[PDB]
């Protein structure tokens, strides 16, 4: 399931918008 | 008439060429059958 | 022989008049490579010049039918 | 279902023009075997082949006795070396080779093998070099 | 080309015997006198510059592609006309857009 | 990598062989073949068996 | 396409006699069309039970996924049930929109999901910001679909048969005739000169293939029996004598009486319904038996009035699709005609086959369109086809019912294909090779195709600016043709850039370039500017 | 055909033991001589029999080995 | 040339294939054309106008010589 979600492309733009927030820790 | 059950696929592909029903024996005057040269090494016959 | 007249009935480019009788209007270059060619001057020269590179693809294939056919003939 | 890379179609347009009662015997039919051959050595004095050696049979000589001392040891050269190639090179130069030059020329009918015996010792050496 | 007046068929030529009559596919013979011997017929360097560019030359005073030279018209005077070379003979005319014609072509 | 029908020419032109026998047996698909002699077909041979 | 063009009229004739009315019932009439059609933007089933979230174009490309759209259809079902003694039963159904298929969707169209994105969304969406699109996204790799370049329709072709092998033919004339539009399906006829004198008349099409009819026998197939009227039709006039007409008259006249040995009992026939007979005997298939439909009135009747329609629909479609314009096309017709026998008196010398005048770009929509009309065909069709044969078989036909009808008609295009539109189209667009077996039949891929070799962004925007010939089965003999199609031509300047080609090899000049300004238009307004020259004053009509 | 069987296979064959490179100048080098990388020197092998005139000339070859160049690694 | 030319390039081992490449397959043999009967080889552009330039009477500065330091660096 992680597989299917995790290389979908909008987490990772949904996880860089954390990061820049600082909602999620930089790293993984 | 108006059915598309069975229709000719072949005529969907509208023609291309002009002579396209003609059977030409002559062979292709730029094919590399008769040269031996392998398809990496191609680049030997560019021109300069 | 000179370009011939292929745009059109008597025109060898949309450049030129149908029947000009300039010698520019069929492939007589006047520039020099270092002056620069013009846009007719130019095409002139592709033509000549894509013509030798066809000349090319057909030498290596032409000569390799009869290469062969000549080895198998004489190589005994 | 698109197939697609299809196995063609080969054609072939020309022509070969090549230009007492019978039943089946076994014998006087077949025979696969070739009748032995006898080998017939022409004089030394009716040879008319060239008494230089040509440059491929020096280079069949050297060759084939670089390979003989690859696989033996022995050779007669008072100047000793670390290659076959340049023992068996020096062994033609010196005439000291133990080889010699069969050159066939015919097959008789009748199975007999024509061939001139030429030693290397006593031919012309070419240029090699 | 004769036709028949009934069946507006193609009638054969039939040259029987001293004479030539027509026959068409429903039996009808309408015959043939004088007019109609000619068999066949072959005239060499005809049927051009007549036929083949009538319809071009009419309108190449109208072409903008066509060249022009500067020569006076007779006809209107116009200080330019239009230059044309026909045929493996590269015969020049020159036409002009009042009809002018320069009586060749 | 290939010795094609060019190479094997040229080759042959050069009076190679032993090369063209090297290139062309030892460092390709070289076997050793057994015929009759007697009927010339392909036999069956083998030392260690 | 799928509406006006994909029209079903099936009749099966079954021998299941397990009832009264099953003995009495020898027949089916299977009939249906779709009045539905969308392809929306593509998704994908996170966890194989999900709400089929957004598919985007990283996501396919990482995954190998194919970035297709999918298709939705909604069909209308007509059954009739035919028996002896003239009764007729009708089962109607209508479908739900129901999707089975996916259409692979070109990156940066209105149906991609990144067609507005703003750049910076793109940015991190994980695509191009500065790439315009125009690829595709198939199973791992990017494919593009070159400018396939064709010659024009509605165009006569005239070429001197210079291929010295089968000299049996003088000069052959082709004209491929499309109704309208870019996705309106062509037929080809094809006028061919003969040494014996004839005029043959091919026509190529779906219910037409490699069948070679008289000049006159066409003609005469819509009235106008009379040679008279055939022969004005052709030379424009019989009583201005001319050089020209001369020679016309007497070749047409050498046709006309020219014995040929297929079409030997109605080449005399005066009569326009023996030839539409004939003609309809030899050219339409599943009639087996030449003697026994004939003593039936109604069978001929059937085959005439079939006949008729197919051509209408067939003979020079652009002139028109209805009876009523068949007197048009005999006058198109015999323009034709004369124009060839005008390039046979060398007064015009023939098409240039080389010319970009009489040359059209096809790219991506009209590839792709003639692709899926073929490919919708079989893999849609068919499929339906064979599971109301086979639900005929299995079920007493008023016995059907509303939900059973629906079930053959969806479940047949399910089981055992469930993608096959979306993966025939993919291999389509991979192979954009120029012979490919579809069904086991021997069809050419109108679809320049081009893997996306991204060495940089101006290799991209090349190979999306590319013209292709893409050489067809029966390609370049060894001839003057393959040296003159590589050179640069004097239309070219403008259009195809006069320098871009390749060096090497034999792609040199096969593959040609958009020039800096050049653009490909589209289908405009033709029935707008049609209308405008029909209401000028200074046209004459045909009429 | 030219894939075939006999034009293939038998005319011609895949070897071993060969190399494939680009081809430059170098003007430091005879007319009979030619510029192999150390790369291919090690993957290409010429097999020399031992026996008691080189002996002494492949130790240095054998202890070597794969290590250092001029080295081996086949002994038969 | 090497505008990007490949060629294959083969080591022989086998002692009857060294023997011959050098004996018979060395480039020497070559240098003649067997073709034309004329040499194959010599100098090419950068060596041709090497050569004239060398062997030229007088140079834009004067008469073409060279001190000893400089004939020396020649060889
Ligand atoms: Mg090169
Ligand atoms: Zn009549
Ligand atoms: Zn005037």
């Amino acid at each position: 399931l992680l597989t299917e979600i995790l290389l979908d492309p909008m987490y990772d733009y949904a996880a860089t918008v954390a990061r820049i927030d600082g909602s999620i820790p930089m790293h993984k | 008439g108006e059915d598309s059950s069975m229709d000719d696929i072949s005529a969907y592909s509208s023609p291309g060429l002009f002579g396209e029903d003609i059977i030409d024996r002559l062979d292709d005057p730029f094919s590399i059958e008769d040269v031996d040269i392998s398809l990496d090494v191609l680049d030997n016959l560019a021109p300069q | 022989q000179r370009i011939q007249p292929q745009f059109s009935f008597g025109r060898t480019l949309v450049y030129y008049p149908r029947f000009a009788l300039e010698a520019q209007a069929y492939g007589f270059i006047c520039n020099s490579y270092i002056a620069g060619l013009t846009s007719p001057e130019f095409i002139f020269g592709e033509m000549n010049g894509r013509f030798d590179l066809i000349n090319k693809a057909l030498s290596t294939s032409s000569t390799g039918y009869a290469n062969r056919k000549a080895i198998f003939g004489l190589q005994s | 279902l698109i197939m697609d890379d299809l196995v063609e179609e080969y054609v072939e347009t020309e022509e070969e023009n090549l230009v007492e009662i019978v039943e089946s015997p076994s014998i006087c039919e077949g025979f696969v075997q070739a009748s032995s051959q006898t080998l017939v050595i022409i004089p030394d004095n009716e040879r008319i082949t060239s008494n230089v050696l040509t440059t491929f049979e020096a280079t069949r000589l050297v060759a084939v006795r670089a390979q003989q001392l690859a696989i033996n040891g022995s050779t007669m050269l008072k100047k000793k070396y670390s290659s076959p190639i340049d023992i068996a090179k020096q062994e033609l130069f010196n005439r000291k080779i133990p080889l010699l030059v069969m050159r066939c020329i015919k097959v008789t009918p009748e199975g007999q093998k024509i061939v001139e015996i030429w030693n290397p010792r006593e031919m012309g050496i070419p240029l090699l070099d | 080309m004769k036709i028949c007046k009934a069946c507006s068929s193609c009638m054969v030529r039939t040259y029987v015997d001293g004479n030539i009559i027509f026959r068409c596919s429903c039996g009808e013979s309408v015959q043939g006198d004088s007019q109609n011997l000619l068999v066949s017929s072959k005239v060499y360097h005809t049927g051009e510059m007549e036929d083949k560019y009538k319809i071009f030359i009419k309108n190449a005073p109208f072409d903008p592609t066509n060249c022009q030279i500067k020569k006076d018209c007779p006809n209107c005077h116009l200080d330019y006309l239009t230059q044309i070379c026909i045929g493996s003979q590269k015969i020049i005319i020159l036409v002009c857009r009042c009809g002018y014609m320069s009586n060749r072509g | 990598l290939r010795l094609g029908e060019m190479e094997h020419w040229v080759l042959t032109a050069q009076g190679a062989m032993q090369t063209i026998i090297e290139k062309s047996h030892d460092d390709s698909d070289g076997c050793i073949s057994y015929i009759c002699r007697n009927c010339g077909e392909p036999a069956i041979y083998n030392a260690s068996h | 396409i799928v509406k006006q063009m994909f029209n079903v009229d099936i009749t099966y004739k079954d021998q299941r006699d397990h009832t009264e009315i099953d003995k009495l019932r020898e027949s089916v009439q299977i009939q249906f069309n779709f009045t539905d059609v969308n392809i929306e933007r593509p998704q994908h089933r996170n966890y194989s039970q999900g709400n089929k979230i957004n598919l985007l174009p990283n996501k396919a490309r990482l995954c190998g996924l194919s970035y297709s759209g999918p298709v939705n259809l909604a069909a209308e079902v007509i059954l009739t049930a035919h028996y002896s003694n003239g009764r007729q039963e009708v089962k109607r159904a209508s479908i739900p929109p129901f999707q089975v298929s996916t259409f692979p969707i070109m990156r940066g169209s209105n149906r991609c999901h990144t067609h507005h994105l703003s750049k910076t969304a793109k940015k991190e969406i994980g695509e191009d910001p500065n790439e315009p699109g125009g690829y595709f996204i198939a199973r791992g790799g990017e494919w593009v679909v070159d400018l396939l370049e064709n010659i024009r329709f509605n165009t006569l072709h005239i070429h001197y048969h210079t291929m010295q092998q089968g000299n049996n033919e003088i000069i052959r004339g082709e004209f491929i005739s499309q109704p309208g539009g870019a996705f309106e399906n062509s037929s080809q006829i094809i006028i061919r000169y003969m040494t014996t004198g004839a005029i043959t008349i091919e026509i190529n099409s779906t219910k037409f293939s490699k069948l070679r009819i008289p000049w006159y026998l066409i003609f005469r197939m819509f009235g106008m029996t009379g040679d008279d009227s055939i022969i004005e039709q052709v030379v424009f006039d019989l009583e201005s004598n001319s050089l020209v007409n001369t020679f016309m008259i007497e070749i047409l006249e050498k046709s006309i009486h020219v014995l040929d040995p297929i079409f030997q009992p109605v080449q005399h026939e005066l009569n326009r319904e023996k030839i539409i007979q004939f003609l309809s005997e030899k050219v339409s298939k599943f009639v087996s038996n030449p003697s026994a439909y004939k003593s039936d009135e109604n069978a001929v009747q059937y085959l005439n009035e079939r006949q008729l329609t197919i051509l209408d629909k067939i003979l020079l479609p652009h002139m028109g699709q209805t009876a009523d314009t068949r007197v048009r096309k005999l006058r198109f017709l015999g323009l034709l005609i004369h124009k060839i026998l005008l390039v046979i008196m060398n007064v015009f010398p023939p098409t240039d086959r080389d010319s970009y005048r009489t040359k059209r770009v096809h790219g991506s929509g009209v590839s792709l369109a003639k692709a899926f009309k073929a490919i919708f065909n079989t893999s849609v069709i068919a499929p339906i086809i064979n599971g109301f044969k086979e639900l005929l078989k299995q079920t007493a036909f008023e016995e059907l019912t509303q939900r059973n009808i629906i079930e053959a008609f969806s479940a047949a295009l399910s089981k055992n294909t469930a993608s096959d539109l979306n993966r025939s189209m993919e291999q389509s667009i991979i192979s954009g090779n120029k012979t490919i077996m579809v069904r086991q039949r021997p069809i050419v891929n109108r679809v320049s195709t081009q893997s996306l070799e991204r060495k940089n962004l101006l290799n991209t925007i090349s190979a999306l600016r590319t013209v292709n010939t893409h050489n067809t089965t029966n390609a370049s003999k060894q001839t003057e043709r393959a040296d003159m199609m590589r050179r640069v031509h004097a239309s070219y300047p403008g259009y195809i850039c006069v320098a871009q080609s390749a060096d090497t090899g034999e792609k040199v000049g096969m593959s040609k370039q958009l020039a800096i300004t050049a653009n490909v238009c589209t289908a405009g307004e033709v029935l707008s500017l049609k209308q405008r020259l029909l209401s000028d004053p200074a046209i004459q009509q045909l009429a | 055909r030219k894939e075939g069987r006999i034009r293939k296979s038998l005319l011609g064959s895949q070897v071993w033991s060969i190399s494939r490179s680009t081809i430059c100048g170098n003007s430091d080098l005879h007319l009979d001589e030619v510029g192999y990388p150390i790369s291919f020197a090690r993957t290409l092998q010429v097999a020399e029999t031992v026996q008691h005139y080189n002996i002494n000339r492949l130790m240095p070859y054998f202890l070597n080995g794969k290590r250092q160049y001029p080295g081996c690694s086949r002994v038969y | 040339d090497f505008d990007g030319d490949q060629m294959n390039l083969w080591v022989p081992w086998s002692v009857m294939s060294r023997v011959e490449a050098e004996l018979l397959c060395s480039v020497r043999n070559w240098f003649i054309s067997t073709k034309s009967s004329g040499p194959v080889n010599g100098q090419v552009q950068d060596s041709t106008v090497g050569s004239f330039l060398l062997t030229r009477t007088n140079t834009p500065m004067g008469k073409n010589v060279m001190n000893k330091l400089h004939a020396m660096g020649l060889f």
